[PDB]
């Protein structure tokens, strides 16, 4: 920006390695020397997937009969299937589905360990009593979502039409439920715990017969003795019938193989693009790298194979055989510049140059804008490593020298 | 290389400057320290070292085999992985690392580079052999 | 004697074998960091980004940030720490020289 | 429901001879984790070659678990009578993360008959069966081991052929020494290896119809079988419990001569298992034909970090149990088995409770009478109750009024009913439901920015 | 409408749920032990 | 955790964590520092000596 | 002590393993450097 603020001159700092340079410096002007700046990076050639391909996941259960009351919900679990959300969303008339640690676009979209899914009958007019944040009977006693795996709630009401699903009497859940200790003076409340049935559902009934109705268990020595109260309550039945739908899903217990379907290209197998810097999804694994055939390391059961740093290294392919897999690598640069001349060269240290006058092949790498000299230095500005220099030719090439 | 992530970097200034340059900087320490070490170890005059340097006192393991013989005792004895400063970047990916937790090969996967010292073996080889036979005199 | 001196009773000989280990130790920092949380979901941002929507994406991403910017400042600290040490000793090697 | 065949037909259990003493034998086998006993291999993955710790359910190392043998009944030459046990059925233990178990340990060595302490036997390995569950209490003659609603059956079969789970709610039968009649001591499963284990056709139903006689099963949700081929290989069978279900590990269809457990089930059973115990088995031989039975140890898992060694296949051969003590967990800290030498500090010894003190304010109860009298106020002349130095309880006032929606902000709903408070603040207010989200802290409507903010 | 707003640590916390204590849970009885306290509210823990 | 559930307890956990780590680092830099300028110093008194 | 905070401190990778090893070497290096000083204030001979 000059004086009168108009902008003159510019660098895009990504157009080369020099223009890094000068942008990492925040100047027009950097002194001479050798500087390591962004590595030249490998990029994708192409795109590896594998998921599980087969039976979809099955929600007819849900579909049939009376649903259980909040307290006695019904649990499906799905593993190794194809999952559709949809195809259950689209058989009810949704009246709230939100998602908790876990995007909207990604609970119909990713792959998972297990997708377990809580059916039950919950009159809508109770909807806030599922809140996280909710002191209320539903979350302490009855029914509470997992506050460690990504979960979803779908409260929906069954279509007249889905005549598959039938009506209780009445929606119905626990309002209290303690233990009475063997001093019968202390009382505890046992409050639910995420994912899990009450203690009291063992002296509830499937259906409370009238709000109010008291129920007791006299447990044994083992069980720490007293007693195990409830107390039931009631809401009286809608004219459609609402039910709520808890999604919990897990991300790395096994294989994930709870995907949406996919319809696979043969482009897309790991064998057809050995050598290749590609995109990998493998049962819900993902990044980048290089798949390489090689001999099976590691139990062949638990497909991935990690290293001691935990990235993915091998694994076993639904094909048979077993890759490698090496990260995409960057290629490291290395900027050599001289402010006198205003000329540079580019190193890839470490780097043979079958992967980059041509280039020349130095002790410390491949040097491109460097020609070779044969010539002798003691008075070495721009060093490379090892006993090579680079000198400007003054412009010209920059000539690499050796120090005498 | 995710753009979400550089981003939200962005907001940390010029963080990557500072790495850098603080890098820079400490590398160009060591350039400057080995060139203002080895300018003093050089020697002004010296003898030759010819074998049977030394006379009755037995000087061989010190003589240039070049390195001395105890000098290359003394380094392959020490545990040292190969940097790989002329093709590092293929050796890593036609042979693969070399054990659990390779932190040479870790460096084109995390983003870090080894970079070679100023002078090669044959030059630091050269400096104390003309020490040694400057000694005497 | 000194042929065979190159031992585990060699205390300069464990110096040497020490000043490589060191070199080592600065580099598994950087090598061994980046499978860390930093109580994020996952250590890689394509995770984050893939399960979560912006304003709870940012957060995690953010958490892998400040990790890893917080190992890069550990790494720098230490690398003028110890090129800060190397140089003074240097010039005790040309002193005994 | 599952169908899993009739019911047992007769009116009348096998009487069972419960001679504790002649099980109480000492043959320990702890963990030795340096060994990798007991270890459940990490489960979504492998790894290769490498030494690093691991968070998961192991047993401690030097855990001596607890033994269970099971034995021959009584005979008289080649009629098989009364069945032989321990106090098995009676001895519930508490689930808690779930066990593993030691299969087989003592097989081709020479053991004793339990039975008959003179005679000997070559061991042979005897798989053991397990009832799991939710609640527990006695029968009706007051002895414990009564397990209610679905309990989890894992019963071996076939003559050690095959492992039969099933969940189902377990009736006791009335007959004569059975749970619900006269004369009862413990159930027990048995089968009679002269009719039930000939060299080809095994009864795959021996163990499950002795069981039938002593219950009736209702209500099954599900039986699975899962085949065993037989061998005298030690093995180890554990089982653990998530929101997926029961999950059955094994070592035999993986690492079989390793002993690294994989899964190879995952059951239904989603109430969560508090109680286990074995069931007691005595196998009917004739007097003449007894044989010695390997005894099970079942270990108990929790949460602990160890260092595991993975070999180039993968599998764990050696580990360290990172809380044993103080050199094991220097061993961890530094990642490796060999370690070198030098004095080191670890972590400290740490000082545990002995006990608790509790001191509170105790007596006036905290007053919301005000509240229940007159016309309350409108949102904007909110009437404030602050209650000091009393008990308070919300229940109290909750249970006066139709909660319609009850949520709380920076604290727990548990402990809104349960800490201690310098003061608690009630204020009171008409207002109608139909303004609920203008109390939001996000609403930018009348009544959060004029008449009514909360903290 | 209830707002309920809740203190900490301003004076004693002494607006506790009820408790019925156990002659066991007393400071004087303990003296010496490692235990868990909870003194209106106060918690640790410690040794009296 | 007597005070808040999972996912606002860990937020506050995690504050303490992160600056108890912080504050571990910054003792370890100070000892590796006070180390080693003693160490050079020890030298210095050895050639008094 | 809190199993909560361990749990969280585990996804910040072997920080306390760092924490030891760092002032393990640091405190190794006072012994060695009073080891060398001593060795060198030591006399070979001296009067009483
Ligand atoms: C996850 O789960 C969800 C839910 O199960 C899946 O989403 C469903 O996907 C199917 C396709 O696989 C989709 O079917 C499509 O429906 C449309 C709508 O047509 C209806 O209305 C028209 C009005 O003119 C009627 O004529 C027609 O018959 C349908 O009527 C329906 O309703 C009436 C009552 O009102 C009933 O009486 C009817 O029986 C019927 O139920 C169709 O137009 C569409 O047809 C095209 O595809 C079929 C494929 O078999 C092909 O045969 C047709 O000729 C036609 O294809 C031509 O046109 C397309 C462009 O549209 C072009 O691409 C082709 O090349 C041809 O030129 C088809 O039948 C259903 O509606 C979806 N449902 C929901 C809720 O989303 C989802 O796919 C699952 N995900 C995965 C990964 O599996
Ligand atoms: C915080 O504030 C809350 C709310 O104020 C407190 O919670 C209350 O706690 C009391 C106990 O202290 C509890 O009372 C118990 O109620 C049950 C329910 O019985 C009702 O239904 C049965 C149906 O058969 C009726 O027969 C019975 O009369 C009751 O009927 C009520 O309603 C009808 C209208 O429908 C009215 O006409 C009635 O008058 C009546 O209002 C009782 O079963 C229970 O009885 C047991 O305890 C009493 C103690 O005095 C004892 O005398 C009884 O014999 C019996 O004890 C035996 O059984 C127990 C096992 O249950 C065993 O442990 C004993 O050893 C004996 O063998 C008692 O009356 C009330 O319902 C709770 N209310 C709410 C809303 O939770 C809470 O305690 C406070 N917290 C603190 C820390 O103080
Ligand atoms: C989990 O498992 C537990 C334990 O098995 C179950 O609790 C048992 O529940 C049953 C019933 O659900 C109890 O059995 C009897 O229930 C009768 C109910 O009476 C009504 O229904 C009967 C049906 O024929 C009608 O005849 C009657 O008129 C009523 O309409 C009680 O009346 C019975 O009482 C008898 O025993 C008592 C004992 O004191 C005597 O005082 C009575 O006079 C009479 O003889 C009896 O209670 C059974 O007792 C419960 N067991 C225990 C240990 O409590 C749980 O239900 C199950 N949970 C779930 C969710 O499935
Ligand atoms: C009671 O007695 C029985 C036998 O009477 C013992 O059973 C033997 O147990 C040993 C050790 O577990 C088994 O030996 C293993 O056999 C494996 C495969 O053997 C099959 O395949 C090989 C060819 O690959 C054949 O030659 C062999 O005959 C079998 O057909 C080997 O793969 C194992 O080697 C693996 O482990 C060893 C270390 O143990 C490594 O050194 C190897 O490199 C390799 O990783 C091993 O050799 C033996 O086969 C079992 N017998 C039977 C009949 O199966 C019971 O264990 C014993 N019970 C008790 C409690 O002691
Ligand atoms: C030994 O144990 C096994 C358990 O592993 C047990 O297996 C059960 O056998 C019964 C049959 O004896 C199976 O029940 C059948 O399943 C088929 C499945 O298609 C049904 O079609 C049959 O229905 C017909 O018969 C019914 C008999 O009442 C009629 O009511 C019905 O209307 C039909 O006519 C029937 O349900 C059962 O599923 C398996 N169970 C398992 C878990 O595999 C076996 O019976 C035991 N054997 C003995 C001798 O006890
Ligand atoms: C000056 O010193 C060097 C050693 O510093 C002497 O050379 C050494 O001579 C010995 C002979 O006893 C060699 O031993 C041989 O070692 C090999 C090892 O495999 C063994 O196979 C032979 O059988 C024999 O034991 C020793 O290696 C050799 N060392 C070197 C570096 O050459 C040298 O002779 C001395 N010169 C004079 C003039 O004394
Ligand atoms: C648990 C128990 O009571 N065991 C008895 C045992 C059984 O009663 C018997 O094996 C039933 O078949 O009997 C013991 O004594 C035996 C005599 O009863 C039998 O007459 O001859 C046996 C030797 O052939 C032996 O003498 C036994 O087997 O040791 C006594 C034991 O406590
Ligand atoms: N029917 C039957 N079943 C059996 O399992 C059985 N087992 C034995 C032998 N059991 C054992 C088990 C362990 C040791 C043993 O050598 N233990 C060591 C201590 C191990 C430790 O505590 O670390 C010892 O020296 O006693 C001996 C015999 C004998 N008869 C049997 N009979
Ligand atoms: C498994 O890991 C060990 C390391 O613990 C490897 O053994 C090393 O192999 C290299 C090969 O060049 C040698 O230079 C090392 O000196 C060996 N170290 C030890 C401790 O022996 C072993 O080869 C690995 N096995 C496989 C199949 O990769
Ligand atoms: C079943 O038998 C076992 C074993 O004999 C009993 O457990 C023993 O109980 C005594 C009681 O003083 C203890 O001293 C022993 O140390 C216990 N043994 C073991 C191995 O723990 C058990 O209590 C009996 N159970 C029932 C219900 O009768
Ligand atoms: C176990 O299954 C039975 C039948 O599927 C359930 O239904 C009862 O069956 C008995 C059979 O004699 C009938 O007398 C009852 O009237 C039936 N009750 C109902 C409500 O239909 C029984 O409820 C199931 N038990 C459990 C605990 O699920
Ligand atoms: C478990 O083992 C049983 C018994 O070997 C298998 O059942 C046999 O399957 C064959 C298949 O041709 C039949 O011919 C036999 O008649 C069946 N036997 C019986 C007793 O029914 C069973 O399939 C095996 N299960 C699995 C999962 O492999
Ligand atoms: C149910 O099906 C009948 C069939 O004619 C249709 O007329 C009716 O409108 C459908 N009802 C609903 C709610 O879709
Ligand atoms: C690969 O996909 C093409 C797409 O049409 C198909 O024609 C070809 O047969 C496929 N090859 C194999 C091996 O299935
Ligand atoms: C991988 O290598 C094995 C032997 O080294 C070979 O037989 C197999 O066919 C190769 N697989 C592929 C995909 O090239
Ligand atoms: C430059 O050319 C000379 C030819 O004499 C050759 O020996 C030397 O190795 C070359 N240097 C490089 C880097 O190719
Ligand atoms: C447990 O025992 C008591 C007396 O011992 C008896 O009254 C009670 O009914 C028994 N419980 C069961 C479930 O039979
Ligand atoms: C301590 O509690 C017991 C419980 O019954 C009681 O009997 C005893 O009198 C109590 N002691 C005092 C000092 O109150």
């Amino acid at each position: 920006f000059s004086v009168d603020g108009y902008i003159r001159r510019a660098i895009d700092c990504g157009f080369n390695d020099l223009s890094q340079l000068h942008c990492s410096y925040e100047s027009f002007d950097v002194e001479s020397g050798v500087y390591s700046v962004s590595s030249f990076e490998a990029k994708p050639s192409g795109s590896v997937v594998e998921q599980a391909e087969g039976v979809e996941c099955d929600f007819s259960p849900l579909l049939s009969g009376t649903p259980p009351q909040v307290y006695n919900f019904k649990r499906l679990v799905f593993t190794n299937c194809n999952y559709n959300l949809t195809k259950l969303l689209s058989l009810f008339s949704v009246n709230d589905f939100t998602c908790s640690q876990i995007s909207p676009a990604a609970i119909a979209s990713n792959c998972y360990s297990s997708l377990i899914l809580d059916y039950f009958s919950y009159p809508l007019s109770m909807k806030s009593d599922l809140s996280v944040s909710s002191a209320g009977p539903i979350s302490q006693f009855n029914y509470k979502q997992s506050f460690s795996n990504p979960t979803c709630l779908i409260l929906a009401t069954v279509p007249h039409n889905l005549t598959t699903i039938t009506k209780p009497l009445k929606y119905s859940y626990i309002n209290k439920c303690s233990r009475l200790l063997s001093d019968d003076r202390t009382e505890v409340p046992q409050l639910v715990n995420a994912n899990q049935y009450s203690p009291c559902v063992s002296i509830v009934p499937s259906t409370v017969w009238e709000d109010g109705d008291y129920y007791r268990k006299q447990l044994s020595p083992l069980e720490g003795g007293g007693w195990l109260v409830a107390s039931g309550s009631t809401v009286a039945m809608t004219e459609q019938l609402q039910m709520g739908f808890g999604i919990t899903v897990q991300y790395g217990t096994d294989t994930n193989s709870v995907c949406p379907k996919l319809e696979f290209a043969n482009d897309t197998k790991i064998a057809s693009q050995l050598g290749n810097c590609v995109e990998y999804s493998l049962y819900g694994v993902s990044g980048r790298g290089v798949f390489q055939n090689c001999t099976a390391v590691g139990v062949r059961q638990q497909r991935f194979v990690y290293d001691a740093y935990q990235n993915l290294v091998g694994y076993y392919s639904d094909d048979g055989n077993y890759y490698c897999l090496r990260a995409c690598v960057s290629v490291p640069v290395s900027v050599i510049y001289d402010k006198e001349t205003k000329t540079h060269a580019t190193l890839f240290g470490s780097v043979a140059c079958e992967h980059i006058y041509g280039p020349l092949q130095t002790p410390v790498g491949c040097v491109l804008g460097l020609v070779n000299s044969s010539l002798f230095v003691e008075d070495c500005k721009l060093p490379l490593g090892q006993s090579l220099c680079a000198l400007p030719d003054t412009p010209g090439e920059m000539r690499l020298a050796s120090i005498a | 290389g995710f753009q979400k992530c550089e981003q939200l970097l962005r907001e940390y200034g010029q963080f990557c400057s500072k790495i850098n340059q603080a890098l820079h900087g400490a590398n160009l320490r060591q350039d400057d320290s080995v060139r203002n070490l080895f300018a003093s170890v050089k020697s002004s005059q010296s003898s030759p070292i010819i074998p049977g340097f030394g006379g009755d006192f037995n000087l061989t393991l010190l003589e240039p085999v070049a390195r001395s013989a105890i000098e290359d005792l003394l380094f392959d004895k020490v545990t040292i992985a190969d940097p790989g400063y002329m093709q590092g970047y293929d050796d890593c990916m036609q042979q693969g690392p070399a054990s659990a937790r390779d932190l040479i090969c870790a460096q084109y996967v995390a983003g870090y580079k080894v970079l070679p010292p100023l002078m090669d073996v044959n030059m630091e080889a050269a400096y104390t052999s003309s020490l040694l036979g400057s000694i005497a005199g | 004697a000194m042929q065979t001196g190159f031992t585990t009773t060699n205390e300069a000989f464990q110096k040497v074998q020490d000043a490589v280990n060191n070199n080592a130790q600065a580099l598994s920092k950087l090598a061994s960091e980046l499978s860390n949380t930093f109580g994020a979901i996952s250590a890689s941002i394509g995770d984050i980004i893939q399960r979560l929507d912006p304003p709870e994406q940012d957060a995690q991403i953010d958490r892998l940030i400040n990790g890893r910017l917080t190992t890069l400042n550990a790494f720098v600290a230490q690398q003028l720490v110890r090129s800060e040490s190397a140089a003074l000793s240097a010039q005790l090697a040309k002193d005994k020289v | 429901t599952v169908d899993v065949g009739p019911d047992s037909v007769k009116s009348a259990c096998i009487e069972v001879d419960i001679q504790q003493t002649f099980f109480d034998k000492t043959w320990p086998r702890p963990i030795d984790v340096s060994k990798a006993d007991g270890i459940i291999y990490p489960q979504g993955r492998t790894y290769s070659n490498i030494t690093i710790t691991y968070q998961g359910l192991f047993p401690y190392q030097g855990d001596h678990g607890d033994m269970y043998v099971y034995s021959a009944g009584h005979a008289t030459g080649t009629t098989p009578q009364k069945l032989f046990v321990a106090n098995y059925s009676q001895d519930v233990k508490q689930f808690a993360n779930g066990f593993v178990v030691r299969i087989g340990a003592a097989a081709n060595s020479t053991g004793t008959v339990i039975i008959s302490p003179s005679t000997s036997a070559t061991i042979r390995k005897i798989y053991p069966a397990f009832m799991l569950g939710s609640s527990v209490g006695n029968f009706s003659d007051g002895k414990m081991g009564r397990f209610f609603n679905h309990t989890l059956v894992l019963l071996p079969d076939g003559c050690g052929t095959l492992l039969r789970a099933f969940y189902c709610i377990l009736e006791p039968r009335s007959g004569n020494h059975c749970p619900a009649g006269n004369s009862y001591t413990s159930f027990a499963t048995y089968h009679t290896p002269a009719t039930d284990c000939s060299d080809g056709n095994y009864n795959r139903n021996a163990s499950l119809n002795s069981f039938k006689e002593y219950f009736n099963l209702r209500n099954c949700t599900f039986m699975y079988t899962y085949n065993i081929t037989e061998d005298e290989i030690l093995e180890w069978f554990g089982i653990t419990q998530t929101a997926q279900g029961v999950h059955l590990f094994s070592s035999r269809y993986v690492d079989l001569y390793g002993g690294n457990m994989f899964q190879f089930a995952t059951l239904p059973v989603y109430d969560t298992i508090k109680y286990y115990s074995i069931i007691p088995h005595s196998i009917r031989s004739i007097q003449s034909d007894r044989k010695a039975w390997a005894a099970f140890y079942v270990y108990k898992l929790q949460p602990l970090t160890f260092l595991l060694d993975f070999s180039v296949d993968g599998y764990i051969r050696r580990a360290i149990d990172c809380g044993f003590n103080d050199l094991s967990q220097l061993h961890c800290s530094y990642e490796s088995f060999d370690v070198e030498s030098g004095v080191y500090s670890v972590s400290s010894f740490e000082a545990k409770p002995s006990g608790s003190v509790v001191e509170q304010a105790e007596g006036v109860e905290c007053d919301f009478s005000p509240l229940l009298s007159g016309t309350p106020p409108q949102v904007y002349n909110f009437k404030r109750l602050v209650f000091t130095n009393c008990n308070y309880n919300l229940t109290k006032l909750l249970s006066l009024f139709s909660v319609n929606d009850f949520t709380c902000s920076q604290i727990s709903p548990a402990a809104i009913a349960s800490n201690c408070y310098s003061s608690l603040i009630l204020d009171y207010f008409s207002y109608p439901l139909s303004m609920k989200s203008d109390l939001s802290v996000s609403s930018a409507g009348p009544i959060s920015q004029f008449n009514y903010k909360q903290s």
